[PDB]
């Protein structure tokens, strides 16, 4: 087409979606990861994760307001990935990399799994 | 704004 | 912090949100602009428009599934701006620029109003 | 991936 494009638009949208999450505005699901609860927007979760895409496109599960994750999932790993979904920034550290990679494999976040594998390979 |  | 950042993440999220809109997945509002209806996600509308931010943060209006816009609003102008919200690309043409600018002023989309004013100034 |  003959369109013009605003370079910063996608980043500005994501920043605003994170501000809505912070202020608990229009969050429509609670993700339970053992004893912890995380509020989020179903659409952002689906846009970032192959697992959430499959869950919320399912005719029965799309209507649930609470989703319980597998008990093997580490809440800190999930928290780091949820922050990544809303900000593009991944808080990857020697002390959390294995939990983050395991959580990203479960959530089906291929780009995160890729960077974790590379950082692990560099340590070996 | 840019030409994409 | 000591974060790493995935450059393409925000653009990839927006592309996926537009794919959900296309497939009518988890759209939760209908915007009525005279005889036309547009389905969208409340969170994306709020992230892009000062008008929708004010509407959906209001305790009564946040619960509405249908929003009727002012009858002076042109449906084509709205359609062009809705596509911009979901893609960062603005289909600005000599034949639609006045309707687009008027709609962006009403929706409170300051970056769109800015580019329309500049293209109009260049024509004069 | 980059250093932001
Ligand atoms: O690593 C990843 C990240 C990821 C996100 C999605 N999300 C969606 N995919 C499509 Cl095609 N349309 C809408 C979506 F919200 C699906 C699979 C995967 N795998
Ligand atoms: O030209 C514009 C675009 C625009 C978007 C928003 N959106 C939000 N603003 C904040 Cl601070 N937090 C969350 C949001 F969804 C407000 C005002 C304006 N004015
Ligand atoms: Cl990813
Ligand atoms: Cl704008």
């Amino acid at each position: 087409d003959s369109c013009i494009q605003f370079t910063r638009h996608a980043s500005d949208v994501l920043l605003n979606l994170n501000r809505l999450r912070s202020r608990d505005i229009l969050t429509d699901v609670v993700i339970v990861v053992s004893r912890e609860q995380f509020r989020a927007h179903k659409t952002v979760l689906m846009a970032c994760s192959g697992l959430f895409y499959s869950i919320f496109t399912d005719q029965l599960k799309c209507n649930l307001s609470v989703i319980n994750l597998d008990p093997e999932i580490n809440p800190e790993g999930f928290c780091i990935l949820l922050d990544f979904m809303y900000t593009s920034r991944l808080n990857l550290r020697e002390g959390n990399i294995m939990a983050v990679m395991a959580t990203a494999m479960y959530l089906q976040m291929e780009h995160v799994v890729d960077t974790c594998r590379k950082f692990i390979k560099a340590s070996e | 704004w840019v030409i994409p």
